[PDB]
């Protein structure tokens, strides 16, 4: 389900000035996530059971 | 590490992205009025007191 596109468009700015992933009420963390190197902040909303 | 912007920065004129932000900026000048081919300025973050 998510692409690395999905996360090129879900590519965002925050409220420090960082790349951040808005990543909300997922069923867990994607490699795809990981994928992403130019990556500077990472936005986990609660997706539990994570490892 | 920029405390102050000295107004040499802003006797130039062909400024067109200020990349300004995350810095240790006391204040801006008003001589930014002078600029106008700045179209984006980053200023988020520092010690900006007003703008």
């Amino acid at each position: 389900e998510w692409t690395p596109d999905k996360l090129r468009q879900k590519l965002q700015t925050n409220a420090h000035n960082r790349l951040e992933l808005p990543l909300i009420m997922l069923s867990g963390l994607p490699d795809t996530v990981f994928e992403i190197t130019e990556l500077q902040s990472l936005k986990l909303e609660i997706i539990k059971n994570v490892m | 590490r920029i405390e102050a912007l000295p107004p040499e920065l802003f006797q130039c004129r062909k400024l067109r992205a200020l990349h300004l932000g995350n810095n240790v900026l006391q204040s801006l000048p008003s001589r930014v009025g002078e600029l106008t081919n700045l179209t984006q300025i980053e200023l988020r973050g520092n010690r900006l007191e007003c703008l």
